């Protein structure tokens, strides 16, 4: 119920062009149109590559879970349930949820029966797909790679895939789905109610406290 | 088995079957009334249904014990086994259901007919006595769930309706004190025999020796014979189980278990 | 004691239920008997009160725990009516034309009202749902409801017309109203003489019965129309002498304490939740 | 099959005995409100009669979920055997027959009594969890009839009372708005275990061995020992079951079936 | 659509509910207040049908969805009610000396009667069993009946002396009669001012619900002397201000709707039985 | 029953739980300021009311919430505190010479009383212990309370004269009087003008908070010297001018109702259980 | 099996326990009746309460003998199961819980969990003579 | 492979040979929620 109803949309997305993640996006836009027109240092590197990870995720469409969509999911939960939403609350409210919601999350590069995952606070880490055992890392082989090849958003990331694959034996099928980020087998998880998955979504939907 | 007691019979000796749920009891479905007028609207009594291997019995009180002595109403139920059963486990509960709905109940002659209207008290002091030729062979002083019967040919159950002394306003409007007594109080058991141990041959759930018999004698459409009653209905067989009704069943049945060891 | 929780209790059924208690609630507690003035006036007496004492005493009550209130009649008892007192009775007299007073303090006594305060001349006050009411008390209560639209303009009144408003009740003493519970109001009543309370109907008050000493039943606690529920406690006796009335009273206290409660709010039990 | 048992017990191998209605629940007759107040006029919460392999389960609500999220009460009721069972079939049905007529009851304190007036609701979206070491072992969700329990340890029998939407008249005047409540709306469950297949040995419906045991004890007037209960009071023998009883029981059952096979 | 055939239908007793129909109702119905002019007398207003509308709106009743229909009193209005529409609710100012007349009206709308003439001059009538009685309406209706003996003399009454006849309702709008069954009957009623209808008991008409606005339980909707049930379609209420009285309607109108129902007749389910 | 009070609750300190029980029997809750009439006479103004209630808009609490009631000063409005409302703030402008009458009232509404009445001119009345007090409240309260011997022989003061007696609280509009716990006294005061109740002291009213607006901090709810605990509800301010107390109080109100708690509330407004 | 076997009375530092499946650890606090200044204004009579009083005990099984298997603190064997189950990535099976966590698997401790238990450990035990 | 129609009828059947199977009611509800559906412009019945 609402009287107004003044394209609350078209509102929304007039404070959404300014923020943080709409600049970050042009700015990252404009660096390589600059670049294409002109002419720890692993944790670092990984650091930067982490954000502009990030903001890739957010321009582009994959097909993973895709973190941004969680935070649209709770975005979606809480706005529907909350019942104090005046004129100027949606619009300065999904900017931080575009914002502030997973601040720190991680993504994974696929190729050839390995992964090479990275985070955005500078872990990274590389292992087998099949039997998961990490393997030595390679900063150049992922910076060349990131900019070309898809990347997966790491809902799942490794530090629990090696507690679930150890603990709970998993098969080929589930575990390379899971590495992609399958929603099929993510939910196939859940339903099975797993307190490994369990407690990361759980830590996942807390991170999006704002 | 039925060999065996046989030729335990036939050479004097402690014959024995063992029943998974014997239909010792003969089917009857009745009541009395110890207190009653024509109005019927005043009633006190037992209720009762003895089949097969149950007995539910439900002593009844219109006036929930308000004019009986202090407030406790007793209530005495006898069931007369035929034949003496042995090391019968007995299940034992309350509030028995049959005798816990709404009815209307044709009169003691069926000139009328009266409403009852049960309120399920719990049965207190409850007291389940089993009696050989007058002695207590057991009892049992409020323990329901299973029990055992060591040796017995009588059941006698002694419960008793009292009136909640402390009462919410709901029950207590359930309760009057004056006339009308629109709701009737009623405290009830339940009672299987879900097995036992019985000298002579009974029917049962587990065997289908009387089936066998009776599907033989309709099949050929035999004359009614002297002492088996017309069908071999079970329950006018054991309400009148005669020494010469018991020696030809035990024959029958015998002769009947010989054919089914062959012919299913 | 784990107050202010809703914390589940499992109870047998083999369990021999306890002694009576009656000579408890007696000994412990206080009766309590509100009656009318013209009661007195017929008796024409003045040792009555201690002959009625005396009775109960040989009834059961101790001498001090049975009280006697008097009030000039229902529609002035309807104001502000607290009855800080144990186990209480109201007889309550019924003439034509005060039906509906009566069915209004039957309701206010017999159901416990919680309720919150009214700015009538700053806010404009919306009913929740089916439980909530405003309750209005003084010595005239003249009520007058405006509605509100969702743009909060009049309808059939204006916000800065008084006269066009909807009265829903004139000079009453009590008066429960009931309005349309979805939409704004903007109320008018007299601030200087009657003030109003937007109360919710909680639970049943289990501790005040209501004998009506004249006629039919007439009482309608429940304000919904479709039911007309018979409460325990809404006793109803004939009447041609007040002596007799008195005298069954005190024959049948027994009863009547059975059919009433002690207090749930007064229980230390319900410490943390709304003890009152 | 005692002996076979006890072989292959004796060499450390698997056993099992087959059971037909194996009485595995000690008798409880009780009930939980999560809901309550002196007057006892608001009640909600379940009423529970566990005895043989009868579970029978009936959830109350005074109100009919009138302020219950989305007008759905939700019930819930564990039990959990004293000893596993295997390959179970049981016999699931709605409506709860004990607990589905009125009654009054005394409270869980025992000072006053309550007054219970059932009006049978359909339990829906039942779902029955046999359960071992808290891993859902099956699941039935709606499924009535006979069902199987492969091997289980525990029962979770959750129902739900969710309010008519649409109503009749009729079935609206039962249930009101307001505080009087002259209907209380109920749903229950029935589960029987019909057999099943334990390694601990068992009293049953079919087998006499308890009843010959106590009836032996009770003869020669034995005094009370250390880890029997007196008078072999089944219910408190099977609501503790130690391990000591367990190899005390096995070897007077073993000992009871052999004296079974001469002496009836 | 099988109609005029009664068929055994067959459903099962684990199935599960359907969405609530609480928007259907609202939606598609039509709601339908019949109100004495006393009503609107003291309203003193004009606008408030339009107030009523949106109110009514508010609780979810389309604009165009609810009527309102002032009637001059009981008496008159008892005479012939057609309550042409489709949730039906008849608002009853009870007083003194109209028991009679509010409960001859509610048998007559509370329940679907079956009416045949009866022509008074040519042939003399008879009750076929309890259900059967003879409705009299008009502006004046003095029914005079004489029984007959068996050999068609009278027995209390001269067949030629309307003096001799026997007066069983006198100058009413409306007279819901009975009589001896299996009585031959000769009757005169004024024809010329009054008709009469030879009618039969029907199931109960649940399109319309009673709302006796004044005292208290009276309405025997059964002529049986025996049972003198409460209907759910019976309600009261008490008041003292018709403003009141409908913000209560209007507030508890979900309620009301519950209680009643669509008429049996009116389906395309009773087609060829006595649909209307 | 209960609340399950005698059954403990348990609770897991390795795991966070997750399910809340959602209850509520409200609209919403409702902040509530008792302030000073010389906050409005300096603010001079007039649609302030409105101004507060649309900046506790802002901070999170709905119009008809927050309500606000003028009284004239400390004393006056200590005599019977009726806290008519959910989240009580008392604005308390401090001023020397009313230390004992601001300690006195804090004392009286941030704790909880069980009172009963005293009949002073017939019985003598001792104190059970330590959580005993006698709250005078009226007009012009003058106690003067005269010890007794074991004997019923006063001491220090003649029992049958009374301008012997020990005067113990002069002319205060509310006083709480705490005497020897074991002595038999009788008491003496103007029984029209005040009423005297035996009152012990329940558990602290975790509802109520009281902000001093002035200076020094000399609140001492706890009769007892030794002790002088400050509750967090004894919160205080510095102030010059009445807005920026209330711009305080409402940018900080948040804090305010954290620090204290709803869950303490009672039926009736009064702030003393009454008990006959 | 609900009897008392042993029991001590304010009997501190080591003490024996017969054969024994349930601990009744009863004690008390007591108010103390003579109170120097300092706990006499730690403990007043009102609500506030700033400061509770506790009484507590710690009791360490330092050593025992059970007829069923349990892990310790000096033997490896349960190490060597969970570890050889760990590295290979076994499906949890039906008996065991996952990942052999040793809290669910003492919580329910069914006869054929424990059979299993008995000879995985045994195995290892085998094991442990010849490979470390 | 288990199909649906919005009108009730459901089967299942296998792919090699499209012999039909006995339909699994909560196994169907549990796969609807996470597998990807296909839609079947080829009916089972023209299929077959
Ligand atoms: C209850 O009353 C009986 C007699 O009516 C008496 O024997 C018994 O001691 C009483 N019990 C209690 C607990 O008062
Ligand atoms: C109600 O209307 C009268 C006009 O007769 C007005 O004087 C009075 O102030 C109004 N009440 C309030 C609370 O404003
Ligand atoms: C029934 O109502 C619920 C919400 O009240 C809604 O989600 C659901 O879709 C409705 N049913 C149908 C068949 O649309
Ligand atoms: C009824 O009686 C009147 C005389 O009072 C007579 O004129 C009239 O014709 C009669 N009515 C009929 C229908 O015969
Ligand atoms: C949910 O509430 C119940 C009480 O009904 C409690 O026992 C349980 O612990 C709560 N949930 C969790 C996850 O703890
Ligand atoms: C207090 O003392 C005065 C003087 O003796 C007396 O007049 C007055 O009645 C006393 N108070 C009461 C309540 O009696
Ligand atoms: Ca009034
Ligand atoms: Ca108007
Ligand atoms: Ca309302
Ligand atoms: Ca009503
Ligand atoms: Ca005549
Ligand atoms: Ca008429
Ligand atoms: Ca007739
Ligand atoms: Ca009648
Ligand atoms: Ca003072
Ligand atoms: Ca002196
Ligand atoms: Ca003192
Ligand atoms: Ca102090």
């Amino acid at each position: 119920t609402i009287d107004l109803t003044k394209s609350m949309a078209t509102s929304v997305m007039k404070k959404f062009r300014k923020s943080k993640l709409a600049t970050s996006i042009s700015e990252m836009t404009n660096s390589l149109s600059d670049a294409a027109s002109s002419a720890n240092d692993i944790s670092t590197q990984t650091s930067t590559i982490g954000k502009k990870l990030r903001l890739k995720e957010m321009i582009t469409q994959t097909e993973g879970m895709s973190f941004d969509d969680i935070s649209a999911a709770v975005l979606k939960t809480k706005i529907d349930m909350s019942t104090q939403i005046g004129k100027n609350t949606l619009p300065d409210i999904v900017t931080e949820a575009s914002e502030k919601f997973i601040p720190k999350r991680s993504y994974r590069i696929l190729k050839d029966d390995e992964v090479m995952e990275i985070n955005t606070e500078g872990k990274f880490f590389a292992y087998k797909i099949n039997t998961f055992d990490e393997v030595p890392f390679d900063v150049n082989k992922f910076a060349e790679l990131v900019t070309d090849s898809p990347v997966i958003s790491a809902i799942i990331d490794f530090k629990t895939l090696k507690n679930l694959n150890d603990n709970y034996g998993i098969t080929r099928t589930e575990a390379l789905n899971l590495i992609k980020s399958n929603p099929n087998m993510l939910r196939n998880f859940i339903n099975q109610n797993n307190p490994i998955i369990r407690n990361r979504i759980e830590q996942l939907i807390l991170q999006c406290k704002l | 088995e039925y060999i065996e007691n046989w030729n335990l019979q036939n050479r004097r000796q402690r014959t024995g079957f063992v029943f998974h749920k014997p239909n010792i009891f003969p089917y009857s479905a009745s009541f009395t009334l110890n207190r009653s007028q024509p109005m019927h609207d005043n009633l006190m009594g037992t209720m009762w249904l003895n089949a097969g291997s149950e007995i539910q019995v439900a002593g009844f009180d219109y006036s929930c014990a308000l004019n009986a002595p202090a407030n406790i109403q007793q209530f005495e139920h006898i069931v007369q086994l035929r034949r003496a059963l042995t090391t019968a486990t007995i299940t034992l509960l309350p509030d028995a259901e049959r005798f816990s709905f709404p009815r209307v109940i044709n009169s003691a002659d069926g000139a009328t007919t009266w409403f009852f209207n049960p309120i399920i008290l719990r049965p207190n002091n409850v007291e389940v006595e089993f009696l050989l030729n007058g002695q207590i062979i057991n009892t049992y002083q409020a323990r329901f769930g299973t029990i055992v019967a060591r040796n017995f040919d009588t059941i006698r159950l002694s419960f008793q309706l009292m009136r909640p002394p402390n009462m919410t306003p709901a029950v207590n409007a359930l309760f009057p004190q004056a006339q009308p007594f629109q709701h009737h109080a009623t405290v009830g058991l339940t009672l299987r025999i879900e097995s036992a141990v019985c000298e002579s041959v009974l029917a049962d759930a587990n065997e289908t020796l009387l089936a066998n018999v009776t599907a033989v004698r309709q099949e050929y459409a035999i004359p009614v014979g002297p002492v088996f009653p017309p069908g071999m209905n079970w329950t006018e067989l054991i309400t009148n189980y005669s020494p010469s009704r018991e020696d030809n069943l035990q024959r029958v049945f015998t002769v009947a278990s010989i054919r089914s060891m062959l012919i299913k | 004691q784990n107050y202010g929780l809703n914390i589940p209790i499992t109870g047998s059924m083999d369990t021999v239920y306890s002694n009576s208690t009656r000579e408890e609630v007696f000994l412990t507690s206080t009766l309590c008997l509100y009656y009318p003035t013209e009661a007195s006036t017929q008796i024409s007496d003045g040792e009555w009160k201690d002959s009625l004492s005396q009775m109960f005493l040989i009834k059961g009550w101790p001498t001090g725990s049975v009280y006697f209130k008097e009030y000039s009649n229902i529609v002035d008892f309807s104001v502000d009516p607290q009855l800080y007192c144990d186990y209480n009775l109201v007889l309550m007299k019924y003439d034509q034309s005060l039906e509906l007073d009566m069915s209004e303090l039957a309701d206010l006594i017999l159901n416990e009202w919680l309720c919150n305060p009214m700015d009538i001349t700053l806010y404009y006050y919306q009913q929740s749902g089916e439980s909530n009411k405003w309750i209005s008390m003084g010595s005239s209560c003249t009520v007058k409801v405006c509605p509100l639209n969702t743009q909060t303009l009049g309808i059939g009144c204006q916000t800065t017309n008084v006269d066009s408003f909807e009265t829903v009740a004139e000079n009453e003493k009590l008066a429960i109203v009931d309005v349309v519970d979805g939409i704004n109001h903007k109320i008018n009543l007299t601030t200087t003489t009657c003030t109003i309370r937007n109360c919710k109907k909680l639970g049943p008050r289990e501790n005040v019965a209501v004998i009506q000493v004249g006629g039919a039943n007439i009482l309608d606690i429940t304000a919904d129309p479709t039911t007309n529920p018979q409460i325990e406690r809404m006793m109803r006796v004939n009447w041609k002498r007040w002596w007799q009335v008195f005298y069954t009273i005190v024959d049948y206290i027994n009863q009547i304490v059975q059919v009433m409660s002690k207090r749930s709010r007064s229980l230390n039990s319900a410490a943390f939740y709304y003890r009152v």
